[PDB]
DNA sequence: GACCCAGT
DNA sequence: GGGTTGGGGGAAGCACTGGGTC
């Protein structure tokens, strides 16, 4: 048992690196682990040695830098390069400390570099903090490498994005699972299939993306990954950096649980899968403003949601399958 | 002077906090959770609830309005006239009035004298300290749990699409490069029955907190730096600032929403000296509770008189039947 | 259920093979609340039986199937003890649930 | 000059407020949940009700017809004149005269002083960045509490089939790719006893937001832009704005709605300074609050004026029994 | 110069204005709910009325009936002369001149210019985005409340059972087996003492909305993209188009329909400014609001003439006593 | 309870086809009604086309409809004078009239 | 406190 | 009852004060 410690600075943040911890020691093996919640520290105890953490963050880190040369003061295209980052400084800062590490640890040395946190892992970083009078200049938050790198190799892997840009403006809004009352590795593995690499929507078509709570169903549609919530118990966390006119700022952050959406679309996506994709990605692409009151009877079991969208929809176009309105009444009854 | 306001309020089909415009086209209104005790449980709804900013900015807005009236109007700063409330900076000190006066920020006693806005909310100057907490505070506009009790669903959001209608040279419609300003967007207005509660502190208005009292005789009274019989008129400009809340000047889009206004129930208590808040419009046992409190406040030796509108508030308390704002205004104007 | 044998006649009056696309009486049932409204919104799509039976013929398909009496009164012995709001719309959201489906019986 | 007028409508008969698009069969009307009582807890029904956007812009198409008439009618944008309430929207640095004269957009007040249309309704200014606050807030129009309440929400909205007769030349219509628009589309109607609670504040025409007053020997003076005459002829017409409002031109679709309308209760309030809104006629119990918000408030030192319609209320204020709205605008505009 | 016409009428067992079959034989008409005062409280009650949609069709076509009268009469409609109320349905770019020529839908004063039906009912091009709205706003036909009250409507509806004849040589029913139509449907007719309200704003003939003054001298002079003896023919046409919507051409049904339709009152008010429209006639007390608002009204220095039936409307009025309905018009159209 | 299957059985011979006899108008005056004093009147209307019915069905080959039994008019006449409130009188005006679309088999 | 940046 | 049409196209947030570095 060595029950790596994990440093406590932001509740959102804490959970990237700390849940980020688990990418590494699968890569160096690690049998027998566990990741107990604490809320914000999240700490994991796992009876394996410190050398093999490392062994884990080189591997996590070429194959960081392979997707990184690949596409393309160089900029990519990837989540850790330009997908989920807003600020074009930190396009190319951030990689420079990724490759920086390719100097430090393979050769077996401690990290003695501190770096600068965006706000893409951490939202609650900024320029201007308040301490008594006044504001401050630059990012008083100031994070170690060590901790640093730790956030990166979980949030490309595990925590999914999306992105619409639509030209000058740009909204990208991130969500991320955080356990509350146990995980292990069945958990913690299969959040990591809901990432969407390269998010790059576009066009005009693909409008539905406006709104993170209506972007959230699109990203989750596509994804029918494990359902273990029915008996289990997690919480989804959202952010949204919009660059609206070249203007980075955040002015969307709400709190929601998952586990009501998860037994939602498992109780639909189960008579069949055919339609169903069919019927929700229709009314999601032509009822734009109606899926919205789709969405919103989900986290509150609200009987004139279920009704207000498919009537909007109607009207544009819709298959209207047979099986899939008994998998309403499953959950009405 | 000290009053406390507090109740139940009945409005609907407003557009109270929305998302902006910048860029995203359906402009959803805030959204927020409330928890709730029904079969030996909890459970949460999400349902709308509108913040106390727009209540003390309303508050600010109808200062300037009542402060006018008066020929007292000269002491009063030229970003207060435009809704600004910036009020400084970290390196403002020099200050922009109506007839365009210099004020030097050295301590309140020069500055509540020669300004009105600043010392109801406050002000601050990192260059030299001297913060000033604001007198008057808001609440948050928040649903009751009872209507949740009552309804505990339903769509309550109106949403309802808006068209603004766009000419060409002559008459035409372009789409996207003749230049047209052509938009459809949405509004999502919010229902059902929140609650409001309103603090005001009237006496230290032209007094100090760091100096509350002279001192100087043996004998503790209030150290009005600022000429009493203005001082009086400001009690005025503040007090009834609060009317235009009980009348629909809540929040936003008042000229294209104005939230359909009326209260069924309040209660308030006035005195000369510092009172407890009674209750927030929220819970259900909101009576009750402040039939205790009361009680709790007359055993400590303070003269509190208490205001009902549209609620017994059983018999033993001395209350007063209250019909509408204005009458309690006109009530608590003489002290 | 008594609700499969209902919900297809309810989706005739919805669905492209048949146009005729009255949604009034689907927006009658859904907003349904107290005791009466139930009642009378169902009445005006079991009515519109008539406009079906010509439609199907028009086209080629066999006259639509109309839903049996042997369960109707399921819902009149239900709303009677069921007077509050509370489960009262969780059965009459349902009823306007099942009428935007499609039903494919006309090709 | 704050002026609020509150009251009743029997409004009905009307597809106002609707919900549809190009792509959009069954065009139906708005509906807005509201919270009653129905002797029991304070429940929620549903019930069809009109946006006060609709009202601002039929102020607006009124305002500019009635501001036609004045000698100063010059002064309005050509926009304007064109019932387009498109004030300084995207794609354009500066707006269009009604002689074909321009608009320069740096300072707030030269852009009223030859404009009656942002001097009235507000404007908002994208690129340049300056923004005013609106002169006139509308309200929505709501049914009366006890009108749903006895009735308990019986359908209250009726939907009407409405077709064309697009025949071709030769006087047939076959198929759609034969090239006959023609088809069946439905309007929803509704009625109730709806209520209005508009009210306008013509204490700020032609005074800018940045400079509101000058002090010029510190005195209190208000910082107006235009003429004095002018500005009283600006007034005159936003209140001649008023009729229109009562005359059925509440809303669109008068070529095939046109709702009807009658002179219920009404009462305004106006004593040129600041005043109160009143009370929407939304709630039933709501003529008694008219009694206690004006009852002591003209003790307060205030010469209200009020013209009342269809209600006896207290028989103990100076309430002038008005017949309808235009003698109550022309007993307006005679104070100022 | 704007027109406001209204008054009390009684229909007798009318199919106008009906939903339209379809394999359903009994005809449903039209209902529409209206609230209703009643001694208890409000109540609302469903009637059989008209839409607006007919009156604005039976408007236009005679409309253009009595423009084929004057010379002028070449600029006009393909569609109106084919009595179509369609306006550039989505399939065609351009039109055709009744003429027999190709209008191009470019310029709204062009549009204007060469077809006289749409410069007053508006039109409606999604091709190019032409728009205008109509200068006519017509109401429905609902009962007056006292009337309900008077009569509680007791079902208010006179069905009729028909059949189709269909004989051949050999002079056999058959039995829908051969192809014979022998079937029986049922139509329905309503009755009632119903109101009319329509507003004419017969003020932009020849003038285009887009650019309705010049303000060549900064005075005001509205700009006419036609001659001003072809906007006078076209206000008399327009005139003499409420003639027969007083007569009997009102509704549909023109094979069964055509009741009674005589005016039992009328009120009506004409004058070249900005004038309120009358109450439509639905109530029992709207004599006296019309009363008041014809009245105020010349108290604002309006040159406004009031027309009246039946009703005085008291001493202090000075509106003459107009008898039937051509002569309204024709007093209207000597005075221009 | 157990006559409403009785009287929509009646109900249903007059939209039903095989009959050449087809009066919407009384069974939509019965069930969109206002008044408790027109609910009867429809109810005559339906009703007075006994005989007409009771004769051609036979002669067409359709077995002869079940004439309502005269219990059910007892409970019918004693369900409305207690119940004069609207409230809950537009339930009871629609349950006679939902029966009569149905999937009776009045000619096999 | 003046610098920085993007791809269908 | 017996057939013709079920939207039609256009719009479905601009500007506006970007927040990080160094």
């Amino acid at each position: 048992f060595n029950e790596f410690k994990t440093p406590q600075i932001d509740p959102i943040f804490d959970l990237y690196v700390a849940y980020g911890y688990v990418v590494s020691l699968i890569r160096g093996g690690a049998k027998e682990a566990t990741l107990i919640p604490h809320g914000a520290s999240y700490l994991i105890q796992t009876d394996v040695s410190n050398e093999e953490f490392r062994h884990g963050l080189v591997d996590a880190l070429s194959s960081m830098l392979s997707l990184h040369i690949a596409l393309a003061k160089l900029v990519s295209d990837a989540d850790f390069s330009a997908g989920a980052n807003i600020n074009n400084v930190y396009w190319d800062s951030v990689p420079r400390n990724l490759e920086k590490l390719m100097k430090d640890l393979e050769k077996k040395r401690s990290v003695k570099g501190t770096a600068t946190i965006p706000i893409t892992l951490m939202p609650s970083a900024g320029k201007y903090m308040l301490k008594h009078f006044g504001v401050q200049g630059g990012n008083p938050i100031k994070v170690d490498l060590l901790n640093y790198a730790l956030a990166w190799v979980g949030f490309h892997y595990y925590t999914p994005y999306i992105k619409y840009a639509k030209g000058d403006t740009t909204w990208i809004h991130i969500y991320q699972i955080a356990p509350v009352e146990e995980v292990d590795m069945i958990s913690i593995l299969s959040l990591k299939d809901l990432k969407m690499h390269l998010p790059h929507y576009y066009e005009s078509n693909l409008d539905f993306l406006i709104n993170r709570r209506l972007a959230l169903l699109y990203h989750l549609l596509h994804s029918e990954a494990l359902e273990l919530f029915t008996e289990k118990e997690f919480v989804i966390h959202s952010y949204t950096l919009e660059r609206s006119g070249n203007n980075q700022a955040i002015r969307s952050f709400e709190e929601e649980e998952i586990g009501k959406l998860m037994d939602f679309l498992w109780k639909l996506k189960r008579r069949d899968f055919y339609h169903a994709i069919k019927f929700i990605d229709d009314l999601l692409k032509k009822a734009t403003e109606g899926a919205l009151a789709l969405i919103d009877a989900i986290m509150n079991e609200r009987l004139e949601g279920f009704y207000t969208a498919l009537k909007l929809g109607k009207k544009a176009g819709v298959v209207s399958s047979r099986e899939i309105v008994a998998a309403l009444e499953d959950i009405i009854c | 002077m000290y009053v406390r306001i507090s109740g139940r309020i009945r409005l609907n089909a407003h557009s109270l906090n929305a998302q902006g415009g910048g860029g995203t086209n359906y402009i959803e209104i805030t959204k927020t959770k409330v928890t709730v005790r029904t079969e030996n449980g909890w459970t949460v709804v999400e349902v709308p609830a509108i913040t106390g900013n727009m209540l003390k900015h309303w508050h600010f807005v109808g200062f300037v309005d009542y402060f006018k009236t008066t020929p007292y109007g000269v002491n009063l700063t030229e970003r207060a006239l435009r809704y600004n409330g910036t009020r400084f900076g970290q390196g403002e000190t020099t200050a922009t009035k109506a007839n365009g006066a210099t004020v030097q920020l050295n301590d309140e006693a020069t500055i509540i004298k020669e300004l009105a806005d600043a010392d109801v909310h406050g002000f601050l100057a990192p260059k030299t300290g001297r913060r000033r907490v604001s007198l008057v505070k808001a609440s948050f506009i928040l649903p009751t749990e009872d209507f949740i009790k009552e309804v505990e669903g339903e769509r309550l959001i109106t949403a309802i699409k808006h068209n603004r209608v766009d000419v060409d040279e002559k008459g035409a419609i372009g789409s996207s490069k003749e230049g047209t300003a052509q938009m459809l967007f949405s509004r999502e207005y919010a229902t059902g029955l929140y609650g409001f509660s309103i603090v005001l502190d009237l006496g230290l208005v032209g007094i100090p907190q760091g100096l509350p009292v002279k001192f100087e005789e043996n004998q503790p009274r209030p150290n009005i730096v600022i000429d009493p019989n203005e001082r009086k008129a400001r009690i005025e400009s503040a007090l009834k600032a609060l009317i235009p809340m009980l009348s629909g000047y809540i929040g936003a889009n008042l000229a294209r929403s104005f939230p359909v206004f009326k209260v069924e129930e309040l209660v308030a208590i006035a005195s000369e000296g510092p009172i407890p808040a009674l209750v927030h419009g929220f819970y259900e046992d909101y009576i009750e509770a402040n039939r205790s409190i009361i009680k709790n406040a007359r055993a400590l030796g303070f003269n509190i008189e208490v205001f009902t509108y549209n609620v017994d508030l059983g018999e033993d308390i001395e209350a007063t039947k209250v019909s509408s704002v204005e009458e309690l205004v006109a009530n608590l104007v003489k002290m | 259920g008594w609700i499969r044998n209902i919900g297809r006649y309810l989706s005739y009056l919805v669905d492209d093979t048949f146009e005729e696309y009255a949604y009034d009486v689907v927006d009658g049932i859904a907003k349904a609340r107290t005791q009466e409204e139930l009642l009378e919104g169902v009445y005006k799509a079991l009515r519109l039986a008539p406009k079906l039976k010509k439609k199907a013929e028009s086209k080629g398909c066999p006259p639509p199937r109309i839903p049996s009496p042997e369960d109707i009164e399921a819902l009149e012995e239900k709303v009677e003890q069921l007077s509050n709001p509370k489960d009262l719309r969780k059965l009459a959201v349902s009823l306007a649930l099942w009428a935007f489906a499609s039903w494919n019986n006309c090709p």
